[PDB]
């Protein structure tokens, strides 16, 4: 499984060195401002090292282990999610998080906010229902509608106690606009 | 052989529903004054009706419902039908049914065989497609929108031996007790003609004899469009007056044309029925499209 | 020996930095076949909390399959970095093409315009936005095809939700985008297509100034010079794709029923063309076999029983499709039968309820009116809520998003949406029935 070394650092001269080729100088090729090397590794913890124009450091954004002694190197653990993107895309998705239905009321605002509305799309303003058909087809046949509008309420101003509700809602590749007359 | 019931059993009910259509519902606590006034603005003659208290779909508001008000209730031009007036949905359904009719439905998944089989056998014009899996009705399937459908595939299957046949040779509609309207018949009768003989269509007789015009179930709706309801004592003739105008005369088929034409001038004309005659140009019955579908399909 | 190489392929220069990533030139070590290989940081991408859209994104260009759209080959994860394993192009960005001719010819700018608007085209059938298109992310191959390519500004577009992230740069960002205002999507993909047929026709941009206030107020005014040498057909088209109003704004159908458009316009670059159903793969129609027959049918077309079942479709969707009359309602010849004479009038249907109140003392009658109808809610945002009540007759929950907008100055709007995720009632009743109960309280 291929495993990236880079060295974000400068430098003229870097070498990688860790307990995956028994703590050995291995030189890595520079690009404009990267050091990189591209090794396949096994699955487990990893130790390793940096030499930089002939002196021993380590990445700070890595992990940080110190051994008996007091020497510094970087451990990567090497996972079986990390192979698969799909598997290791849920790792980093679960990382990042690293309620329930009520009956009471939000507050204002964290702090007072006299913060407005968003502004209502004009493309919600296109009421299907209000558009004539054209005489030739059928009474029943409606255009077809912008997705936009699927799932919304639109209604008529209640007269004579009756409301009258109505919503375009999607079944597969086709659309149904119901209407309801309905005693309020 | 067989061609068009094999058609019928591979299509899904899916494939009729068009892409874009407006379903109108209503309460059943609703006056059905307000409900025939909404059909009118809506520009639609059926309506699936939900009742709310038992949380489900239990029927459906046409066009022979007010037929049925009407001809009922109806006393003179001088009273005003009270019925009409103060009547909800519901208390209409419980004196008409008296007969606790089932709601006849079809599935978005069933085949176009199980919808024909099951107009014909209901002896129904308006079928409702209700998804099972959300509950909600999505189109109201009637016998034009499935003849129209085949029509748009006759090139894709070979044409049967039958559809090159006379009318005559396959015998299909009725030839005997032709329900008919005068030019003088008053609208009460014509409607009490409808609710004794369960037929979508009346064909006018002048006094000569000729077929002048036709007066349908869809034409009652114009007594509340025009809001004439309360005065059924007027003609036939003085009740298709608001069509006078644009209107090119009664669709007719001759005994001796072949079933594929009878088809094409049917779905051409997007109507219910022709009427037909002989070699002369003499009523011999009637050809609808439940006769049409029932030898396409059921035979 | 000791180069870097990912896979089989050793990485060379940089091509580029895009929205999220490097991309880097690969050469296979034993062919010498060349990709384009965008690295994306892991940690980066966690730093940022981008783990969502990257996920979106890969999933799309996996699914994506157009001659007009960079394919995506293999996606190499490792602990580190995520390696996009691209579709090379040589000729590089169509921003380099223009500088370098100053302006690019009628012929040749309709044939790359057309190649763009059927890329956008099946990305939008796709429910998918660009929200990036320039022609810095246009690129071309080396028999001058264009291929848009940055797919990291763009979102799905979903049904009754709006989009309103301020992606691209801003010379070829539309009026509502530049306002920080909510829109439906497509509309600015086409404005950002206009603003690429003006570079392409002209070697300059229809909106530019040094002072960005002032180029604010240059594109919300739509306001752009139109050069002698461009006759009135693509002048019409120009005007029609950068129309300040989106629901006045030209379409992708619009665009396609255009004179100058429809120009040497090849017949397999769009669905519903002669030569679509014929040289294109439908994956809707393949899908629909799977159930009937999950395997590759592929063999059998490249004639077997198997490969008849996937044509018996495309051809039932052509007489479908042939009938418009049928399936849609035209545009406002004998009246149809059944058209209803008008009642005696004339009712106007509107969204949801209006209020002209405070918006704090509208959101306060909401709370109240939900607690006396036995309503749970969940506060997402201060004018967003997503309400639920359990119906007694079915046993089932009812949802719907509540949402407050501002009409004008003095008006303010109430809107409801139905969530969908009932056997014994019906889904579009229960939302009905619950926004009825809502209405009459308030
Ligand atoms: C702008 C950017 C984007 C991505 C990013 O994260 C990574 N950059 C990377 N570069 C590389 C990389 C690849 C090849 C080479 C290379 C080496 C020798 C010759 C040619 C090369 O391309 C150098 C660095 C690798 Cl392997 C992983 C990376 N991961 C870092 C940056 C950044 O510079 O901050
Ligand atoms: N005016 C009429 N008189 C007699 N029979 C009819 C008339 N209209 C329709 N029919 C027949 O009644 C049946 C159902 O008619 P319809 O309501 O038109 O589907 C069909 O078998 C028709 O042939
Ligand atoms: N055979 C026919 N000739 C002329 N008009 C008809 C015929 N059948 C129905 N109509 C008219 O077409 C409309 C639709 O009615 P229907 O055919 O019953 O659905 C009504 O207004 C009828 O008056």
């Amino acid at each position: 499984r291929p495993t990236v070394f880079r060295w974000t650092g400068g430098g003229k001269e870097v070498y990688l060195s860790g307990s995956f080729n028994n703590w050995s100088k291995l030189p890595l090729t520079r690009s404009h401002n990267n050091f990189v090397a591209i090794l396949d590794l096994p699955e487990g913890e990893h130790q390793y090292k940096f030499f930089v124009d002939g002196q021993w450091t380590h990445d700070p954004s890595e992990p940080i282990v110190t051994s008996q002694l007091g020497t510094v190197n970087n451990i990567i653990q090497v996972k079986k999610t990390d192979f698969e993107v799909f598997d290791a895309l849920m790792v980093d998705s679960q990382k990042c998080s690293d309620g329930p239905y009520h009956q009471e009321p939000y507050v204002c605002k964290p702090e007072e906010r006299f913060r407005a509305p968003p502004i209502l799309p004009p493309h919600l303003l296109q009421v299907i229902l209000n558009k004539d058909t054209g005489i030739s087809c059928d009474p029943a046949l409606l255009p077809e509608p912008n997705h936009v509008m699927l799932n919304h309420l639109y209604a008529l101003s209640i007269k004579d106690g009756v409301m009258v509700l109505s919503a375009t809602h999607r079944y597969k590749k086709k659309y149904v606009t119901t209407l309801l007359y309905k005693p309020i | 052989n067989s061609v068009y019931t094999s058609f019928m059993k591979s299509h899904r009910c899916y494939d009729l529903i068009p892409t874009s259509s407006k379903l109108v519902v209503f309460d059943t606590s609703l006056q059905v004054k307000k409900a025939f006034f909404a059909l009118v603005t809506n520009g639609v003659r059926a309506a699936p009706l939900w009742d709310s208290k038992k949380q489900s779909f239990v029927g459906m508001l046409t066009i022979t419902d007010f037929i049925n008000i009407l001809h009922r209730y109806y006393k003179s031009a001088l009273v005003q039908i009270y019925e009409l007036e103060e009547h909800k949905i519901e208390t209409w359904r419980e004196v008409y049914l008296q007969s606790f009719k089932p709601l006849v439905c079809i599935s978005p998944n069933a085949s176009l065989f199980d919808a024909v089989s099951s107009l014909i056998r209901n002896k129904i014009h308006r079928l409702p497609v209700i998804d099972p899996e959300s509950g909600n009705t999505l189109y109201i399937l009637t016998h034009k929108r499935i003849l129209k459908f085949l029509k748009l595939f006759i090139t894709e299957f070979p044409k049967p031996e039958f559809m090159s046949k006379s009318l005559e040779e396959l015998q299909i509609g009725t030839y005997a007790n032709i329900a008919m309207v005068r030019t003088t018949t008053p609208v009460y009768v014509a409607l009490g003609i409808f609710v004794q003989h369960r037929v979508s269509a009346l064909p006018v007789v002048d006094e000569k004899g000729r077929v002048v015009d036709i007066y349908s179930k869809f034409d009652v709706i114009n007594l509340a469009a025009e809001k004439t309801y309360n005065n059924l004592d007027v003609s036939v003739t003085k009740a298709l007056q608001h069509r006078s105008h644009y209107f090119e005369g009664v669709l007719k088929c001759y005994l001796h044309e072949t079933l594929e034409t009878i088809i094409n001038r049917l779905v051409e004309a997007e109507v219910h029925r022709l009427v037909v005659v002989d070699e002369n140009d003499v009523v011999k019955g009637i050809v609808s499209l439940s006769d049409i579908l029932q030898a396409l399909v059921l035979t | 020996d000791g180069r870097v190489k990912i896979g089989h392929y050793v990485l060379g220069d940089t091509l580029g930095v895009g929205t999220f990533g490097k991309v880097k030139i690969g050469e296979h070590q034993l062919t010498g076949h060349k990709v384009a290989v965008k690295i994306l940081n892991r940690q980066k991408i966690r730093s940022l909390d981008v783990v969502g859209k990257i996920k979106r994104e890969i999933q799309n260009l996996k699914l994506f399959r157009h001659p007009h759209i960079i394919k995506l080959y293999q996606v190499i994860s490792t602990p580190t970095d995520f390696f996009m394993v691209m579709e090379y192009v040589s000729g590089g960005e169509l921003f380099d093409y223009i500088c370098k001719h100053g302006r690019v010819e009628e012929m040749e700018a309709r044939r790359l315009f057309q190649q763009i608007l059927s890329a956008v085209d099946y990305c939008h059938r796709h429910m998918v936005v660009h929200r990036d298109l320039k022609p810095e992310n246009v690129l071309l191959d080396a028999h001058m095809n264009a291929k848009i390519a940055d797919f990291g500004l763009s979102n799905m577009m979903s049904d009754g939700e709006f989009l309103r992230t301020s992606c691209g740069s801003p010379n070829y960002a539309a009026p509502e985008v530049i306002s920080g205002r909510l829109y439906a999507g497509p509309e600015v993909d086409i404005w950002s297509c206009g603003v690429i047929l003006y570079a392409l026709l002209c070697g300059t941009l229809p909106f530019d100034d040094e002072h960005v206030p002032t180029l604010f107020k240059k594109i919300r005014g739509g306001v752009f010079y139109i050069p002698e040498y461009l006759n009135r057909s693509v002048a019409t088209l120009l005007m029609h794709m950068l129309q300040v109003d989106p629901l006045k704004r030209a379409t992708i159908k619009d665009i396609r029923e255009h004179e100058w458009f429809k120009q040497g316009l090849p017949s397999y670059l769009f669905p519903e063309d002669p030569s679509y159903d014929a040289n294109v793969i439908d994956d809707e129609a393949v899908k629909e076999v799977c159930e009937k027959f999950e395997s590759e049918v592929m063999n059998s077309l490249y004639q077997d029983q198997l490969a008849v079942a996937y044509h018996l479709i495309i051809d039932n969707r052509r007489i479908m499709n042939q009938a418009s009359e049928f399936y849609l309602a035209s545009s406002p010849l004998k009246p149809h039968p059944e058209r209803m004479p008008p009642l005696i009038k004339k009712a106007k249907w509107h969204l949801g309820i209006r209020s002209q109140s405070k918006p704090y003392d509208i959101m306060a009658e909401v709370y109240r009116a939900m607690k006396q109808l036995d309503f749970e809610w969940k506060v997402v945002n201060a004018y967003h809520l997503r309400v639920r009540r359990k119906n007694p007759v079915t046993g089932n929950y009812v949802k719907m998003s509540l949402q407050l907008y501002l009409v004008d100055n003095r008006s303010y709007l109430l809107d409801f949406k139905s969530i969908d995720d009932p056997r014994l009632g019906s889904h579009t009743m229960d939302f009905f029935e619950m926004c009825a109960s809502l209405i009459t309280t308030l």
